[PDB]
């Protein structure tokens, strides 16, 4: 019976791993590059529009970094849950 | 040299937080320098060169240090690497390497007489 817990424990640890999915940084770099490519073909190098787009991209980057920060707090929480759950066994 | 915190969004978090004005281009405020350097944002975000953002900012927002009261330009190698990466892409979109960004004007790395920033 106590050895069932350990089997359940790893399933919690396995599911806890999936919970902090993150992986946004790789996709974000492709998106910003796609906008930069469009910006280049549009001839941004009109001037006022180009400045606003870049300002939006930096806020989007902040949003992505913000989303990544909460994902780390999730990972901190899944660790603390594993800690107290281990205390009984 | 009067140091002022860098407010240009493109030049934040580049390795130093303080700059002085006017820059080599005779811009009197960061708002004036910011408006020009921000036009280069597609080349920075496309990442043609890892060294482009530092090189551009090191001129439009030159580094200011409380102990070293002297302009500290980027090493020529920084300029050359940024040109190697981004000049072909610029050329593909009809833009030549800007005359103000000529690398020959910058001091070479490792010279005992003049110091420069290289990373």
């Amino acid at each position: 019976a106590r050895e069932q817990l350990k089997e359940g424990m790893i399933k919690i640890e396995e599911q806890g791993k999936k919970l902090s999915e993150t992986r946004t940084q790789e996709e974000l770099q492709k998106y910003v590059a796609a906008v930069a490519t469009f910006a280049l073909q549009a001839g941004f190098l009109i001037g006022k529009i180009s400045g606003e787009v870049y300002l939006k991209l930096l806020d989007l980057k902040k949003a992505v970094r913000a989303k990544e920060k909460k994902g780390l707090d999730i990972l901190n929480m899944v660790g603390e849950i594993k800690g107290t759950l281990e205390r009984v066994y | 040299l009067a140091c002022q915190e860098i407010t240009v969004p493109l030049c934040k978090g580049i390795g130093y937080q303080y700059t002085y004005m006017p820059n080599q281009f005779n811009h009197d405020t960061q708002d004036e320098a910011g408006l020009e350097v921000h036009q280069f944002w597609p080349l920075v975000e496309i990442q043609c060169s890892p060294d482009l953002k530092f090189f551009l900012c090191s001129m439009y927002t030159p580094i200011c240090l409380e102990d070293y009261k002297k302009p500290l330009p980027p090493c020529r190698s920084v300029c050359e690497r940024a040109k190697a990466g981004c000049a072909p892409l610029m050329r593909q979109y009809g833009f030549a390497w800007p005359d103000r960004m000529r690398c020959d004007r910058l001091p070479e790395q490792g010279n005992p007489d003049t110091l420069c920033m290289d990373h």
